[PDB]
């Protein structure tokens, strides 16, 4: 798995590849991994699939609570829901999850929730198998406060990288963006982002 | 650990060694293995320390408790049936006990029951419980009759000890000896291996294997 | 136990504590680590105390005749190379940790050595369960061209750390200088802070306290004459 | 299971005025079951003294690995081995085994002919020489032989004096091991005699 | 796999006397081959002239001693300040200790005082609460080293009278408070040079009828 | 196999040992000889894993026959339980070891005395007046602790083995089915055929 | 029972004449992956106390949760929050070490090494360990992980025992522990060389540095090291 | 313990126990008796681990008892077995099995008919006219498979009793120390007090 | 272990970290990885110490044998001998080398031997377990026919993040320039290639 979240002037963008693998046989090779918890709080899933999507189908229950009582909530406010269930049933999941959002007063965030159940805000975050491959490349290529065009490049081509070294990850580059002016879906195919 | 009891005319003989161990480390010399658990009932100690020690003393708790209610002293059937039914709620979770309840009631006379960590509860007339049981057993069975004084009665089991602590390296230390009649026990002195053997070795000419 | 070995202007320097231990007990109090492979080369040995013992008398014998056979005063690297293929071929099975140095005709020369057959060479190195409160040391207060005075400070220093800090080392500090142009000078209880205080009793018993059984002469001489 | 405590046993060496004391216990079992109170522990080559601890086949084994080699040592050097060069001997055969070896705690102790001086020492059961001025300790009460010499011990004590320390040294750690005692055998130690002394004590 | 047991080395003393008792022990604590700290108490006074000591694993012996202390203080509450006698303090240990049989207090128990005579009590525990009434008792790490040396020089074990040759026994004279503390620091000495977990520093506690005194000593810090 | 008792009195020694051969369920067979003669005055009786036991036995029984020939004369009883340990000693290091403990009682013609020899499959020699091997020392030492007078006759000894075999027919679990006498003397080697 | 996942590495601290020093890296290693190089792990507990934390960082952050819960819970119905009735030391520290003792007798315990230092109301110093097993000691120097190992005799040659504290400055203390950091960052493979350093004083108070790095570092004589023993070039 | 055998004749059901009871390594008690009586006309004899084999057997007799007072009427030996056979089945899986079998031998008054049941720890139940429980059996039944016929006397039914024991005595490893008959009949139950 | 060779216009340049750990104890900061088998034949060392330094040994008598008989080995000849120990043992050792050679008439060659003992001769190669970080970075900035300076910020940029992020890997940044002008060593320190 190769998934990403990244903030820049407009808000945050998260990516992710589409395969799911069961060894070596790939189960699902058009897998939406990033997935919706509020209108603008999405996140990015890692590790078991049936773990994950059970985590954030209980996220998703607890924010449409939460804002049926309190309004809208924060990014801060989702990842925390998130770390509670990860870290409090810590022996019995396997998760790696990216929480992204956006809210008009704190504008894009990234947290990112590991195995452990710990937080980490963060500019920009990188999960799952193939991430491995591009921490040097991500690391050496990230500025803050990028152009849409320029965090969208960045994610395509990062993701590219991690897909072309990681045989758990693979399919097309899905992505979606959070900003003031809504939520846009991305789709990016293999013949597009291999000869990169 | 070695300790016997044998049911004979003028009542119980109960001896029992005083060696504690952990690993081949000696721990002590001067342990109690008989347990007083009223004027009328005692209780030997072979196994875990601790397990025997505390639930033997709980046991007298209970046989008081039995003759405060029913205004009646507990027969040695009751109070030996009480331990062996305790230690069977207990059954797999790692007890280690071998004990005899020895004692005289009108209604039985002379008895001695060995409980047991695995649920075995057996009334006898002879039994020797411990690593050194075998060698206490050899000397017993040669030498026990119906028809022993309190005297000769008091040697064999003194004896049998003897025999079992030279033997069995987890066997030592001294010898307890209890006399058991209708009137209670009556305890019969500590008798420390290292001047008794050479005692015993001397006046009755055994040992001769050994050099003095 | 400690070992450490340090460079300095003219040559090298190793040290080493004096304890051995069988688990939680002291075997010996006060134990000899720095071992002679030949005059002029010493290593320390840490581990299986009878396997560094060996191994070093073994090569020590091999640089012996080597030495004989060429004509020519042993070298580190020699020395360096038959402990390491030795102990490759074990596996790492012979547990011996060595710090070898020594001056020869090339110079001055501090190597390290592990059980598995990997070496190391450094300026300034430590071995052994003591070795991360040596390397503490050495790591604050090492420097480039030290003196002799202040290799041998240096070297007693990180022994030292090992001795009161690690369980595994302790009693003294044993010290050998090897010193390009000159003798080897081995300086057996360099130090020794850990001598026992007296005691607050005697006991001397009174002479027939213990009991006896028989008494007899033994003949150890030969069969005699006539 | 242990190869070292199946027997069980002791033997322990100390130095004194122009002298050398070695003693061991009498006891050989199986495991829990003591099966000879005459088991001696303690050898001697000429002048130089071997005690045994451990495995009882392999005391019994080095006893006669070192009669052999002690024999044909002097018939070529035309001379009685000495503590030091046995040592020696010892610590070379012991590690000929390295990874099959005999299941033994050794003690060397006796005398130099030529110097008069006392020598005693220590070994693993793979051949590392323990070379103690005081004292050398050996056998599964160990931990207790330690103990004993560490607080009855004093340096430069005479023959006599010597005897009582070395006594209650091994008396008192073999009735805290239950694999050792059943008697005890003491060997003083002087530039030309030997006096063996069996003591009295608990047989449990 | 989680081990939650752990030893922090150690080792402790007690001895009584005709009129007095000693808890002795010293003051190093460790992990594996690492110091911890050079001075950590591990004998305390409980209250009514009771001293106790639980050596071994560290967080259970500090667990222990905490709730002896406690169920001090609520002996006095529920029994009108009655005082707790040592004989009393050591069977209620006895039910602490045995309450946690299948999941144990890995540690020594050692408790010394003052009995109901006046005479000096040491009661020694194993870590599951068997316990038992002693005149000596050494305990922990170095224990294996102490003891021997405490049957022969306290109790004059295979000690016999001169000229009378094994047939006369030494007699049991009995010992005084100053001579006590020299076998302890002699026992303490003796134990820090052939065992690598104790060393650094000795603390005694003496119990009297007067009540409970403190002293230190130094141990070789290697 | 199980039971092997040895006892040496004033003038001989005499070699108790089992009869049954048990292979796990049933006793196949109630008169089993677990001894072999290794000379006429020295006797060796056996006990352990099946096989390894007669066949070990047999192979000590050739050699010193083999040594008696060549010779044209009789090892002493400690010779021969020596020669034995040596073996098992040199067995216990193989790739497949005998797992064989046994009895030497023998008549030493020179010294005019009784020996017995107690040896396990490590190699483990020891002289005794009264031997055993397996579970059988642990009820009969006790006994002969107590009774054992080195000066005893023949008949005193077999007197004192009667209430050794008593004792661990009463005590043990296993049933031996008696065991075979034999007394080994100046006059050689016979077996006690009603026991 | 678990097995720690996200940890923090050494922790070191030492006593000085009027306070304590504490200081601990700013890394959060997953493995060998030194993943996270923004994490604080040393935690102040008003002006008067700072709890250095290492291990499982996940079980870091639920017990820097219970520290925030505490000092709220005693601010409830207590005017003297803020002076007489304010958290000490010793208290946020038994806190710390009953949870620490319990969860392990659950057979769950919080993954972590912590170091309470602070100075009491009588202007005392406190340090104090525990961790994972419940296991707690004093010291007048303190170390979790390879600090214990590395640091430690390094700050025991500064203060060896209880009669050097007095005699030891502020600036030797600080000296010290920024000389330990160096050394761990030499030798511990899992630590950084960004770090934070904080410093309780009885007169100055809570001094919290962060973003510090280790300088001064020797690498120069690495040229002259060629091949692992023969080799010339 | 060790061997419970039962044979159902034409009027009579003979339930044979052995009296031995070893623990490990010594043979504690040579006279014990393997068997509770449930009701007058209802004897079960047990064999499995110890303690366990006790506390089965009395809780099962304290039951039947307790139904005997409530109803002041006898189960039949059918009825009997059929609620003992569902307490073991219920115990199979329990937290703690109780690791007990049993033979139940009743009389049935109302039929007026002989009745061995056999049930194992697991609550596996047969009506049998011969059985037994352990190793028993592999050398008992091919006796009673040649010998029974199923009108037999109790005389004759305890000479073929006596035929299973001498085998048993004969080709068994274990010392049983002998056994201890019982008969239940029309009368009721009697031990046959030589044997 | 981050090592890598990378084959430029003008021959080949080998390079390591110096970082030498048991477990997480860096047991040698200043380790030489980058060792000689022969004048211009060199190799980078990962996996196990003692393997690689006996396998190195071993090579170098083989090619200093082989010049003796035959002249100077070619760079394919000395990798060769390399697999020839590394697959011929395989199940006894744990050795991950890089062979880099300059001859005059082949110019600059890569071989790498993962652990299996396949060789794989290519433009530029990476390997250790720091080498898991720049695979990404590596393929997307690397260049056939760089200058000497091209190449050597590419390897001191790409070690420098797999010392960043790998524990294993550390120290200081050795290099070795092969080319027909001779042999250069080349190191760069914590403070120059951390700032990057
Ligand atoms: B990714 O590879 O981590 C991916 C993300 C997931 C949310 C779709 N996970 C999987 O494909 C997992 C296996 C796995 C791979 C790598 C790391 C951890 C786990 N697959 C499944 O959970 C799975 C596979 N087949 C059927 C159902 N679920
Ligand atoms: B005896 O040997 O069984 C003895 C009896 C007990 C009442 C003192 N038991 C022990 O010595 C046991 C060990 C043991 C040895 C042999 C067989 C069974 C058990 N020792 C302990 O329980 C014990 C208690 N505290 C300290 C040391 N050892
Ligand atoms: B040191 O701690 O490395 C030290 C140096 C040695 C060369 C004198 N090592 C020892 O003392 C070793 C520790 C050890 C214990 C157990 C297995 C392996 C290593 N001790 C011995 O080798 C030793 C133990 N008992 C007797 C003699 N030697
Ligand atoms: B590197 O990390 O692979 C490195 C290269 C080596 C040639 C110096 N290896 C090591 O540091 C190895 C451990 C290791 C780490 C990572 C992967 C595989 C192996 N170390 C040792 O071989 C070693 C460590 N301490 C002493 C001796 N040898
Ligand atoms: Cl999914
Ligand atoms: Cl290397
Ligand atoms: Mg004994
Ligand atoms: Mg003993
Ligand atoms: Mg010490
Ligand atoms: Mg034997
Ligand atoms: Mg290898
Ligand atoms: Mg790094």
């Amino acid at each position: 798995t190769s998934i990403m979240a990244v903030t820049f002037k407009d808000g945050v963008i998260l990516g992710a590849d589409s395969r799911t693998t069961t060894g070596a046989y790939i189960a699902n090779r058009v897998t939406d991994k990033l997935t919706r918890v509020h209108d603008k709080i999405w996140c990015c899933r890692s590790g078991s699939a049936a773990d994950t999507q059970a985590i954030a189908d209980i996220v998703q229950y607890h924010l449409e609570l939460y804002t049926s009582q309190y309004g809208t909530p924060s990014t801060e406010t989702a990842a925390s829901v998130f770390k509670e269930l990860c870290y409090e049933n810590k022996d019995n999941l396997t998760a790696g999850i990216i929480v992204a959002g956006y809210d008009d007063k704190n504008k894009g965030e990234v947290y990112t929730i590991p195995l452990g159940g710990s937080v980490h805000k963060l500019p920009y975050a990188i999960a799952g198998s193939g991430s491995t491959f591009i921490y040097g490349y991500c690391d050496k290529n990230f500025r803050e406060n990028m152009s849409k065009e320029e965090t969208v490049d960045f994610i395509k081509h990062s993701l590219s990288q991690a897909i072309k070294w990681d045989g758990s990850s693979g399919g097309v580059i899905r992505m979606v963006v959070l900003t003031a002016a809504g939520v846009e879906r991305l789709i990016f195919y293999p013949d597009e982002y291999e000869q990169l | 650990t070695t300790t016997l009891a044998f049911r004979f005319q003028g009542g119980i003989i109960v001896a029992v060694d005083s060696r504690a161990t952990a690993g081949n480390w000696v721990a002590s010399q001067t342990v109690k293995k008989v347990i007083e658990i009223n004027p009328f009932l005692l209780g030997t100690m072979a196994g875990g320390a601790v397990d025997c020690q505390f639930w033997e003393t709980w046991l007298g708790s209970q046989c008081r408790l039995h003759e405060l209610r029913e205004k009646e002293r507990i027969s040695v059937a009751a109070a030996s049936k009480i331990l062996s039914n305790l230690v069977y709620q207990y059954k797999g979770a790692g007890l280690s006990m071998g004990t005899m309840i020895c004692g005289y009631t009108r209604k039985e006379g002379p008895t001695i029951y060995y409980v047991d960590s695995d649920g075995t509860r057996l009334k006898g007339d002879i039994f020797c419980v411990g690593s050194g049981q075998t060698f206490a057993y050899g000397v017993l069975d040669s030498n026990y009759k119906w028809d022993l004084s309190v005297e000769d009665a008091l040697y064999l089991g003194k004896r049998s000890i003897l025999a079992a602590a030279h033997r069995d390296a987890y066997s030592g230390g001294s010898v307890n000896l209890y006399h058991v009649t209708e009137d209670g026990w009556i305890y019969h002195g500590n008798h420390d291996v290292g001047e008794l053997f050479w005692k015993v070795k001397e006046e009755e000419g055994s040992f001769n294997n050994v050099i003095g | 136990t400690t070992i450490v070995g340090v460079k300095f202007n003219n040559g090298v320097v190793i040290a080493a504590d004096t304890r051995s231990t069988q688990g939680p007990i002291v075997a010996d109090k006060n134990c000899a680590k720095l071992h002679r492979i030949s005059p002029k080369i010493w290593c320390a040995g840490a581990g299986t105390a009878a396997d560094t013992e060996a191994v070093t008398q073994l090569i020590g014998s091999n640089i012996e005749l080597h030495s004989l056979y060429t004509s020519r005063e042993p070298r580190v690297v020699s020395a360096l190379q038959m402990l390491k293929q030795h102990l490759f071929k074990y596996q790492g099975h012979i547990g011996a940790y060595l710090i070898v140095a020594g001056v020869d005709p090339t110079g001055s020369h501090l190597f390290s050595i592990h059980a598995h057959g990997s070496t190391d060479v450094g300026y300034y190195l430590s071995l052994g369960s003591g070795s991360l409160a040596a390397m503490a040391v050495l790591e604050s207060h090492w420097k480039q061209d030290l003196t002799k005075e202040e290799a041998i400070k240096l070297a007693s220093d990180a022994i030292q750390a090992g001795i009161w800090n690690d369980l595994g080392s302790g009693s003294n500090v044993d010290v050998c200088v090897m010193e390009i142009g000159k003798d080897a000078e081995y300086l057996r209880n360099y130090l020794t802070p850990n001598v026992r205080e007296e005691k607050q009793k005697s006991y001397k018993f009174p002479r027939g306290t213990t009991a006896v059984l028989k008494e007899s002469i033994v003949n150890i001489c030969d069969i005699q004459e006539e | 299971s242990d190869p070292s405590s199946i027997n069980g046993g002791i033997v322990v060496a100390m130095t004194g005025k122009d002298c050398v004391a070695i003693a061991c216990d009498l006891r050989l079992g199986s495991q829990s079951l003591g099966v000879s109170n005459k088991f001696e522990k303690i050898f001697h080559y000429g002048h130089v003294f071997l005690g045994i601890t451990g495995l009882a086949t392999d005391v019994t084994t080095l006893n006669e690995m070192f009669r052999y080699k002690t024999n044909l040592y002097k018939l070529k050097e035309e001379r009685a081995i000495e503590p030091e060069t046995f040592t020696q001997l010892v610590s070379s055969s012991l590690y000929e085994r390295r990874f099959g070896p005999y299941f033994v705690g050794p003690v060397v102790a006796g005398i130099n002919s030529k110097s008069g001086k006392p020598f005693i020492a220590g070994f693993d059961l793979i051949g590392c020489i323990d070379e103690a001025k005081d004292f050398i300790v050996s056998g599964t009460a160990s931990d207790q032989l330690f103990g004993m010499c560490e607080s009855l011990y004093e340096p430069n004590l005479e023959p006599e004096d010597l005897f009582e320390t070395i006594s209650q040294a091994l008396l008192n750690a073999a009735d805290r091991d239950a694999l050792s005692g059943w008697g005890a055998v003491v060997y003083i130690i002087k530039k030309d005699e030997v006096v063996k002394r069996y003591l009295k004590m608990r047989q449990d | 796999q989680f081990n939650p047991y752990g030893d922090n080395g150690g080792t402790i003393l007690g001895i009584a006397g005709e009129d007095f008792a000693v808890l002795a022990g010293d003051t190093r604590n460790i992990t594996d081959y690492s110091i911890n700290s050079r001075y950590e108490p591990k004998v305390f006074d409980c209250g009514d002239n009771i001293v106790m000591s639980a050596n071994g694993f560290a967080a259970d012996g500090d667990a222990l001693v905490k709730r002896f202390k406690n169920s001090v203080k609520w002996y006095h509450f529920d029994h009108n300040d009655k005082k707790l006698s040592i004989n009393s303090a050591a069977r209620n240990i006895q039910h602490l200790l045995y309450g946690k049989r299948f999941f144990p207090y890995y540690v020594h128990t050692i408790i010394a005082g003052l009995d109901e005579d006046g005479k000096g009590a040491v009661y020694s525990f194993d870590p599951v609460g068997s316990y038992e009434r002693e005149q000596c008792r050494a305990g922990g790490a170095a224990a294996s080293l102490i003891m021997p040396f405490l049957d022969n020089q306290v109790n004059f074990k295979n000690q016999y009278e001169p000229g009378t040759n094994g047939k006369v026994k030494k007699p049991l004279k009995y010992l005084s408070v100053e001579e006590v503390i020299k076998l302890v620091r002699d026992s303490f000495t003796s134990a820090t040079e052939r065992h690598i977990q104790v060393g650094d520093g000795l603390e005694i506690l003496i119990v009297t009828k007067d009540g409970v005194r403190k002293e230190f000593y130094e141990l070789k810090r290697d | 196999m199980d039971i092997i008792l040895g006892i040496r009195v004033q003038d001989s020694v005499i070699l108790a040992s089992s009869k049954a051969v048990t292979r796990g369920i049933s006793v196949l067979k109630d008169s089993d000889d677990k001894t072999r003669q290794l000379s006429p005055h020295t006797l060796m009786s056996f006990a352990g894993e099946a096989g390894d036991t007669v066949q070990f036995a047999e192979y000590i029984q050739a050699n010193i026959q083999l040594y008696s020939i060549r010779e044209d004369y009789e090892l002493s009883p400690q010779a021969v339980s020596s020669f034995v340990r040596q073996e098992l000693a040199k067995s216990i290091r193989s790739r497949r070891p005998y797992q064989v403990n046994v009895l030497i009682g023998g008549y030493d013609k020179k010294k005019n005395k009784p020996e017995l020899y107690q040896i396990d499959y490590l190699g483990t020699k020891v002289e005794l007046p009264y031997g055993a091997h397996g579970y059988s020392g642990f009820y009969t030492f006790s006994l002969l602790d107590h009774h054992y007078r080195p000066d005893m006759t023949t008949e005193e000894g077999l007197d004192l083995l009667k209430l050794c075999v008593q004792e661990l027919e009463k005590r043990m679990p296993m049933d031996f089915k008696g065991v075979i006498v034999k007394i080994v003397d100046k006059d050689g080697i016979r077996q006690v055929d009603d026991f | 029972t678990q097995q720690p996942i996200v940890t923090g590495t050494s922790v070191i601290s030492m006593k000085y004449d009027n306070g304590v020093i504490i200081a601990a890296d700013n890394l959060g290693s997953y493995g060998s992956l030194l993943r996270f190089n923004g994490v604080e792990r040393l935690i102040p507990v008003g002006d008067n106390t700072v709890v250095g934390i290492s291990g499982d960082i996940s079980d870091m952050q639920h017990i820097e949760r219970l520290l925030k819960d505490l000092v709220t819970e005693n601010a409830y119905d207590n005017p003297l929050a803020d002076a007489e009735e304010a958290l000490e030391p010793s208290y946020i520290f038994e806190y710390l070490a009953t949870v620490m003792y319990q969860r392990r007798s659950k057979m769950n315990p919080l993954w972590n090494a912590i170091i309470v230092a602070g100075v009491q109301s009588n202007g005392d110093q406190f340090l104090r360990y525990v961790n994972l097993l419940g296991v707690t000691y004093s010291s007048p120097t303190l170390a979790t992980g390879f600090g214990a190992h590395m640091a430690n005799p390094l700050l025991r040659k500064v203060v060896d025992r209880e009669s050097d504290i007095p005699k030891t400055t502020v600036q030797v203390a600080e000296e010290a522990i920024v000389n330990a950091m160096r050394v761990l960052y030499y030798r511990d493979a899992r630590s950084s060389r960004n770090f934070s350093l904080a410093i309780i004083d009885k007169n100055t108070g809570l001094t919290f540095k962060k973003n510090l790095q280790v300088e001064n570092m020797k690498w120069d004589f690495a040229k002259d090291i060629k091949g692992y023993g023969t080799q010339k070039i």
